């Protein structure tokens, strides 16, 4: 992969004469979400073929966040009519 | 028997396995009830002819007068009908298999065993609306049978909505690794979702599964026709000739 | 050692051997540092992808410059059997044997596991130097060691217990397999074991009740056989990553392409794979592809071939199927096909435009002359000319093809050489493509290099200087060969060679039963005309004139229409010369040998010339007027005593004149 | 190359390969002019029952249906 110029010669004459869209893999579909996995780097696409480690790192680096991102938004205990989401939203307020 | 019938391969070992059961096979008669342990008056043995000469498709022999001598003392058994139905199915007579499952339904609605043919049917009557009916009542039953997930699979795949039918084919597989059906099916959506790639695989592990998989070689076969590679397709579908020679598709 | 073999996304018990000595290297409590060779052997294997194409490229980057030794199997005995190779090696390999005898739980791993990552591995170096107070060595994340571990550390909280459940059954399956070994008996009791086990594990908290039962639940679980063994589900002998496995493989087929390994054990274990291992690691159906042609078994070739192309299609996120085409092309051209190639490769061309990709049609392009060099007599049937690749190569681009223009200059060589070119120009082209090969590295392009000296040698040995030859000679490499042209074309070559030697010793037995089996040959055209040359040689000596002569006009014919090879026809040539003036009758060539000579004359082949003038003199003798002859001869010997091969018959004619 | 049920043809001088089913068991195949002829198994398990009213197959080339054996007294 000389590419012709790396060659110390031809560089040196040269001088003087001057004077990738990506497809789903069988394995990429999971079996809980028909919604295949997108790779979001081409470096775990290796020479274009699904690292199976690689992609199942991210997943579980996905859902492990997801464990204590739970009662974000929607949640709201009795007695509160407002959910967790901006109690630290006006926290962050207070000392600012 | 089913664990018996399992073990044989090939048309030319039931012919071996029949003969050894008439001439030098006898049953224990202390054990059995008197009457019954006659060779040509049990029933065992008729329900193995019904069972291995069609499911390996073979050469039948004492099959006709073992048939109807079955229907007469076995008016009423849900799996003698349903067999039959499938008889009719096998030969492409999708009419009249219409008619006799539609018995089955009406005598017996909860059988998740022989329902993944009846949508088989529905889905080339193109029968939407009757289709329809049977996901919704089959999934309402539980979605963790092999069938009941192949069951909406074919309904999904009937609203042209091929990335969700995708992942039920899977599912059904996941359930029970017996059903190796489903691989062929499950290659079908993915022709149909212009991703040739993904499909040549689907195929080919069912033929790795069993090579004596007639639809597991076509369809394998057809996904290369699609591309321009007709050449590379004509060992494939050679392959798939010796399976079932007597066939005009082929 | 052998055992079921499956693919892990986890962490293997070969893992932990690694694991194992780092700690050991990096704590310097024992001071023991662990050779930097063992280490290379070890983690190197592991490192990620090489990647290496079926065909169509040949170790265009996998050989190594330095010599490595092959990759270490995932066991006990042979790892044990490289540390225990040094005088001392016997205290690093009893660390390791103490290590494994330390660790007899699921904690104790973890153990392990949290002291390295809390301590051992750093951040960056910046942090390195503040830690001064640490009395043990730190690694950075960048280095070959530390970028090895952070995959390590990350592949053990990527899984959940049922991931770490089955390390441990498989380390003690993996442990208990090596106890019932000679090697083992060996070691059974060397009391290092006993000193530097107890070093890890003082401070159990407890030695009078918990141990009384933590050896109950360890020994339940183990097959102590007094009952029946509790019943679990079937367990892989032997884990191994996709990594590891390829650096395995790619030295088995590399070195089955052309310290000592074990063919017997690789081989074992790669027959007992799940069926899954093989489509996530699609290179096993290869390797029986490899296999498959050494024996010459068409059927079972072309299944593993269209299985290897059916997975590694789907796997590859770029379009491949126009590279499976010519992968069967190639093997229709090994089995001497030709003809059924060629329609499986016109589909190749095709699918190439769909891609509309640029890089891909040089190898479409490359490919083709190729096919055509090996057999030059299908030139015409393809849909490009080869004169016009060599104009399009010349000038496709000044970056980005480094081996191009040293494969097209190859090329133009060979087609001036056959089209009898004047030797000037045989000259400068030659010299065009032995100057880009060697600017490149030649040892890396192993396939062009040997080329290049096949060219050479024959390009002076038909100039007739045998010592230029000669020395060229020694660089040619035998039973190498080269791809797309069989497997035994090797070995068919070194006895046409032996069959010409036989020739000149007067052996016609021998030669008289090879020619039998040449009629019921597979040969290549190359071959074919050497086999069609050695049959008019042997026909020459036994005397029989009439069938050779109606034999050799023949060839001749075909050797200018099939093909336009000008060497071939004046070596046929000059044999009708010399049956001709053997049988007293050598007027009827005089037209035939004179339009040779001038024709000659503008060439300036040296031995071309002077081969005409034996022939000529050789004539002139024979007709009673060897007066001239001997004026003639003796102008010219100054001349034609250069070439070696010549020197016999123009020494027996010197005795002749007297 | 004959099987018990299948025969492979891989053409040698020119062209790829193919291969050809037969209704039933073959015991052996005996080469002929321009075909192969084939012999049924007789017997296999120990009960000894055969068949004699055709156990003959002449075939000439693998594409075209197979025929019959005539026999005149």
């Amino acid at each position: 992969a000389r590419a012709l110029r790396d060659i110390s010669l031809f560089n040196d004459i040269r001088k003087d004469q001057n004077s990738v869209k990506y497809i789903p893999s069988l394995s990429a579909y999971n079996v809980f979400n028909e919604f295949p996995y997108y790779p979001t780097s081409a470096s775990q696409l290796l020479d274009g073929k699904l690292d199976e480690f690689l992609m199942l790192s991210e997943q579980y680096k996905s859902r492990l966040p997801k464990i204590r991102k739970l009662g974000w938004n929607r949640f709201k205990p009795i007695g509160i009519n407002k959910t967790m989401y901006e109690l630290e939203m006006l926290r962050s307020r207070a000392r600012a | 028997w089913l664990e018996l019938m399992d073990c044989l391969q090939k048309v030319d070992d039931a012919l071996l396995l029949n003969n050894y059961l008439y001439q030098n096979f006898q049953f224990k008669f202390s054990e059995n009830l008197g009457s019954q342990r006659t060779i040509e008056f049990n029933i065992m043995i008729k329900f193995f002819k019904l069972k291995v000469f069609e499911e390996l498709n073979g050469q039948l022999e004492d099959y006709f007068e073992d048939l109807e001598f079955l229907l007469q003392v076995f008016p009423n058994f849900t799996f003698l009908k349903a067999y039959n139905a499938t008889i009719s199915y096998n030969n492409l007579d999708y009419v009249t298999a219409e008619s006799r499952f539609d018995d089955i339904v009406k005598q017996d609605p909860y059988r998740l065993n022989d329902l993944e043919t009846y949508s088989n049917i529905l889905y080339v009557m193109q029968k939407n609306s009757k289709l329809a009916y049977l996901a919704q009542f089959v999934s309402q039953i539980d979605r963790f049978r092999p069938e009941t997930c192949c069951i909406i699979a074919n309904y999904y795949s009937a609203r042209q909505e091929h990335e969700k039918s995708i992942m039920y084919f899977r599912r059904a597989l996941t359930l029970d690794k017996k059903t190796t059906n489903a691989w062929t099916l499950m290659g079908h959506e993915f022709v149909e979702l212009s991703n040739s790639h993904a499909a040549i695989e689907c195929y080919r592990r069912a033929v790795d599964i069993c090579p004596r998989d007639f639809k597991a070689w076509f369809g394998l076969g057809q996904a290369y026709a699609l591309l321009d590679m007709h050449l590379y397709s004509l060992y494939y579908f050679q392959k798939a000739c010796t399976l079932k020679p007597w066939d005009r598709r082929i | 050692k052998y055992g079921p073999l499956g693919i892990t996304n986890f962490i293997t018990p070969y893992d932990l051997c690694i694991l194992i000595l780092i700690h050991a290297h990096c704590s310097q409590d024992n001071g023991i540092s662990v050779p930097t060779a063992v280490f290379l052997r070890l983690i190197s294997p592991t490192r990620p992808s090489l990647e290496w194409n079926p065909l169509l490229k040949d170790n265009s980057n996998l050989r190594s410059s330095s010599i490595v030794p092959p990759p270490v199997l995932p066991i006990l005995d042979n790892i044990i059997r490289i540390l225990l190779d040094d005088k001392d090696g016997n205290k690093i390999a009893l660390t390791l044997m103490g290590y494994l005898e330390a660790i007899n739980g699921l904690d104790s791993i973890n153990r392990l596991m949290m002291d390295l990552e809390k301590n051992c591995l750093v951040n960056n170096y910046r942090s390195m130097k503040m830690r001064t107070t640490s009395t043990r060595r730190q690694m950075t994340r960048a280095s070959f060691l530390g970028t090895f571990l952070s995959t390590c550390i990350r592949k053990y909280q990527i899984g959940d217990f049922e991931m770490r459940e089955t390390i441990w059954i498989n380390l003690q399956n993996f442990k208990t397999v090596f106890k019932h070994t000679p090697l083992w008996l060996r070691f059974k009791d060397n009391v290092h074991i006993q000193k530097v086990k107890n070093c890890l594990l003082a401070n159990d908290e407890i030695s009078v009740e918990d141990q009384q039962m933590v050896e109950f639940f360890q020994h339940f679980n183990n097959g102590n056989d007094a009952d029946s063994k509790t019943m679990n589900e079937e367990n892989y002998g032997t884990l191994i990553s996709i990594q590891h496995l390829q650096s395995i493989v790619n030295r088995q087929i590399v070195n089955w392409l052309d310290y000592e390994e074990q063919s017997g054990l690789v081989f074992d274990l790669l027959d007992t794979l799940s069926l899954n291992d093989a489509t996530k690691f699609p290179l096993i159906f290869i390797l029986k592809y490899l296999e498959a042609i050494k024996e010459n078994s068409y059927q079972t070739a072309l299944d593993s071939l269209h299985n290897y192309f059916d997975y590694k299609s789907t796997g590859n996120s770029q379009n491949y199927f126009h590279i499976s085409l010519l992968s069967l092309a190639t093997f229709h051209s090994s089995f001497n096909e030709c003809d059924a190639a060629i329609n499986s490769f016109e589909e190749a061309t095709r699918i190439a435009r769909e891609n509309k990709d640029m890089e891909t049609l040089n190898l479409i392009m490359i490919w083709i002359i190729n096919f055509i060099e090996v057999h030059p007599e299908y030139a015409n049937r393809f849909y490009i000319t080869v004169e016009q690749i060599i104009k399009y190569l010349k000038n496709s681009s000044d970056v980005e093809d480094a081996n191009i223009f040293s494969n097209a200059y190859k090329f133009e060589t060979l087609l001036s050489m056959v089209k009898e070119s004047k030797t000037a120009e045989v000259s400068s082209s030659l010299l065009k493509f032995m100057a880009i090969t060697l600017q490149n590295v030649p040892s890396q392009n192993f396939d062009l290099f040997q080329s290049l000296v096949s060219y050479e040698v024959k390009f002076w040995k038909e100039l007739g200087y045998e010592s230029i030859s000669d020395v060229y000679e020694k660089f040619l490499s035998k039973t190498s060969s080269s791809s797309l042209r069989n497997y035994d074309s090797s070995i068919i070559n070194q006895d046409i060679k032996v069959a010409f030697k036989a020739l000149e010793e007067d052996d016609f037995l021998k030669v008289k039963q090879y020619l039998l089996k040449s009629e019921s040959l597979e040969l290549d055209y190359d071959q074919k005309i050497n086999l069609k040359y050695l049959r008019v040689k042997y026909l020459v000596k036994i005397g029989d004139y009439d069938l050779s002569m109606r034999l050799i006009n023949q060839y001749v014919k075909e050797c200018c229409e099939e093909v336009a090879d000008s060497n071939w026809r004046f070596k046929f040539e000059i044999e009708s010369i010399n049956v001709l003036l053997l049988s007293d009758v050598g007027i009827r060539s005089l037209p035939k040998i004179i339009k040779l000579i001038d024709e000659y004359k503008e060439i300036g082949n040296p031995l071309r010339c002077v081969i005409l003038l034996l022939k000529l003199c050789e004539v002139l003798i024979q007709v009673g007027k060897s007066m001239e002859a001997e004026c003639l001869i003796s102008c010219n010997l100054s001349t034609i005593l250069e070439f070696p091969f010549v020197r016999k018959k123009t020494d027996e004619l010197l005795e002749s004149l007297s | 190359v004959v099987l018990s049920d299948i025969a492979h043809v891989y053409m040698l001088k020119n062209g790829g390969s193919t291969t050809v089913c037969f209704p039933f068991q073959i015991g052996n195949a005996f080469w002929y002019a321009n075909g192969v002829i084939l012999e049924r198994e007789t017997s296999a398990s120990k009960p000894i029952e055969f068949d004699l009213k055709h156990k003959y197959i002449t075939l000439t080339d693998p594409m075209a249906p197979f025929g019959l054996i005539s026999i005149t007294n």
